[PDB]
């Protein structure tokens, strides 16, 4: 599926899920063991990076608005990275703009 | 890509079409605003069908 | 994950657990759960000795049930060394099924037709066997029994005689046996399943440790001709809603564009008038408001880590 | 403060905390059925708290819904896993043997002759993959290179 996925986080590898079903929609890494659990929601995320197709690296962070949180996460497939960054894309572009409505209202 | 909604041309959409209007008032106090709401309607099959 | 991939999955647990021991199911199901397990990661997740691990993977990989793949890894904080990762290449392992259960009913229809013919003949000295047509040249002169040419000596009538029914029998049960693989090669058949790679299975993998020694990707070496034997195969949607004074700004930003078109394309003032007489060129209602308000009121109650990266 | 140790306040007790806590097949079979990677659960910390496990993992065997790993020295058994599969024996060894005995052809041959057999091959032969004085200068550093329209 494209809303879940292998990814490293913190030299930990585990898996990586968006839920979307739970407003709002939240991106949430748990570890292999389930020792470590991450979520952050997504509406806290300022802009999305990701490495470029040319570099061997496959990472995307994901910057929080404001000493403003990252949030940096490794692929092992570009497939799946691309797959997840296609859908993190939207939520976010939808968040954001839901922020310009709120603040322009 | 820009699309532009008014006021009337929201209240024609209800009137024509009483499942945008189900699923907008069961749905907009409760989980998320109208801005929210009409962008994933834009953006769904719904929408195209 | 497709319902073929299912399809396919059941077909090699199937034949797995059916036609080899234990370990090789363990080792064949960690394969098929995950996607390309290292050799490290494959022995913590069974916890099995390497010496133990050796012939299931041996047997596995002459099968065709597993595909090996090598290759150079180079960790920033030690030695590069060389991991070997195991996955299931989809085609090759179905092709060989299918070869081996045609093999194997083809081997027992060919017993139950050798059967079927006559028994023969055995020298119990030498342990030589003699055909029905070869011994019938070497029988004795008194035409009484059949001599042997090493040994001189009687023959004695094969075996063979009464397992005519048990073969039959045993074609019977194969076939009931080995009845769902036949099925789900029929849906393969039906279906049309894609040649896997270590790259490609990377795509599907659960990471088996926390922290794997194992790096699980593929950066094949830039402009590397090199070809090795059986490693290649064949928006955003923004919405605006607009107000009554949003819908008055845009009808005046509208006149002003307007204006401004209808001056660019209007002729310049040079040319509009002639120029010959110029210089040559060179260096309250408010209380009213609020008075009926009360009125009307008073009328209703009456009535009641920094590298590059990519904006995206 | 130990982790170990399960404090009960209705009765103020100490009681010990078995790593999983397993006292029947059905708990068993949904624990192992839970369980994200394909890392086997030990039976050495499985009978700790458990009177009886041997019995139980070998009544699941013959049922076939557990896959389990038993020792060399002695039949005893260790980490188990999930049966994901279906019966754990339903080939007779006299066509296990048959099956070991064939011996497939070479790889870049197989697609041949199971196409001469008139059987569909789901493969091809990998030989037949087809790999596959600028004038003005003042102006440099300005001019975007607009080759196609
Ligand atoms: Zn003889």
């Amino acid at each position: 599926m494209s809303h879940s996925g292998a990814a490293i986080f913190e030299k930990v590898s585990g898996i990586i899920a968006i839920n979307e079903d739970v407003s709002p929609a939240e991106l949430t890494w748990r570890s292999t063991d389930g020792d470590k659990v991450h979520t952050v929601v997504l509406s806290t995320i300022d802009k999305l990076q990701a490495t470029p197709a040319s570099s061997e690296k496959m990472m995307l962070r994901l910057i929080g608005k404001v000493k403003p949180q990252r949030h940096m996460f490794s692929f092992n497939n570009r497939t799946v990275m691309d797959n997840i960054k296609m859908t993190l894309q939207q939520i976010i572009s939808r968040y954001k703009d839901a922020d310009i409505y709120e603040e322009k209202r | 890509v820009n699309v532009n909604l008014s006021r009337e041309k929201i209240l024609n959409i209800f009137e024509n079409y009483p499942i945008v209007k189900k699923a907008y008032t069961d749905n907009v106090p409760k989980n998320f605003k109208e801005p929210e709401f009409w962008a994933r309607f834009f953006s769904s099959k719904l929408f195209r069908k | 994950d497709r319902p073929i991939d299912d399809i396919v999955k059941n077909l090699l647990k199937f034949v797995v657990r059916g036609f080899y021991g234990g370990s090789f199911v363990l080792v064949l199901d960690a394969i098929l759960f995950h996607s390309v397990l290292a050799e490290d990661d494959l022995k913590q997740l069974l916890s099995i000795n390497k010496t133990e691990l050796g012939p299931l993977i041996a047997r596995l990989r002459s099968d065709r049930l597993i595909s090996i793949h090598k290759q150079r890894e180079y960790p920033p904080n030690s030695k590069s060394v060389e991991r070997v990762y195991y996955y299931v290449k989809y085609p090759h392992a179905i092709d060989a099924i299918k070869w081996k259960v045609h093999q194997v009913v083809q081997r027992l229809k060919d017993d139950l037709d050798k059967n079927s013919e006559p028994n023969g003949y055995m020298c119990p000295i030498c342990l030589t066997k003699y055909t029905q047509l070869e011994a019938v040249q070497l029988l004795n002169f008194d035409r009484t029994e059949f001599l042997c040419s090493l040994c001189d000596e009687p023959l004695v009538e094969d075996d063979s005689g009464k397992k005519n029914k048990e073969k039959q029998d045993k074609l019977n049960r194969l076939m009931d046996q080995i009845q769902p693989i036949i099925d789900s090669l029929k849906k393969i058949d039906d279906s049309r399943i894609e040649e896997n790679t270590f790259e490609i299975a990377l795509a599907r993998l659960i990471p088996p440790q926390n922290q794997s020694h194992a790096a699980y990707t593929y950066n094949p070496k830039k402009g590397s001709t090199m070809f090795r034997p059986g490693d290649s195969a064949p928006a955003t949607l923004h919405i605006n809603i607009t107000t009554a004074s949003d819908e008055v700004a845009q009808r005046e930003l509208q006149e002003r564009q307007a204006e401004e078109k209808r001056k660019q394309n209007a002729v310049p003032e040079w040319h509009k008038q002639s120029t010959i007489g110029k210089t040559a060129l060179g260096r309250e209602e408010r209380e009213n408001e609020k008075t009926l308000n009360d009125y009307y009121a008073a009328l209703a109650k009456k009535q009641a880590l920094e590298d590059e990266f990519e904006d995206v | 403060k130990l982790d170990r140790i399960e404090f009960d306040p209705k009765k103020g007790t100490f009681k010990y905390l078995s790593t999983y806590d397993v006292h029947s097949p059905s708990e068993l079979l949904k624990l192992l059925r839970s369980q994200v990677t394909f890392k086997g659960i030990s039976c050495k910390d499985l009978k700790d708290g458990w009177p009886q496990c041997d019995e139980t993992i070998n009544q699941l065997e013959e049922d076939s819904k557990i896959l389990v790993l038993r020792t060399k020295k002695d039949k005893t058994p260790r980490y188990v896993w999930y049966n994901s599969g279906g019966n754990l024996k339903c080939i007779d060894e006299e066509f296990v043997k048959m099956w070991e005995n064939v011996q497939l052809p070479q790889f870049a041959e197989l697609p041949r002759k199971l196409q001469d057999l008139g059987l569909k091959p789901a493969s091809v032969d990998p030989a037949t993959i087809k790999r596959q004085k600028i004038t003005n200068t003042h102006m440099t550093g300005i001019l975007k290179d607009y080759s196609h329209r």
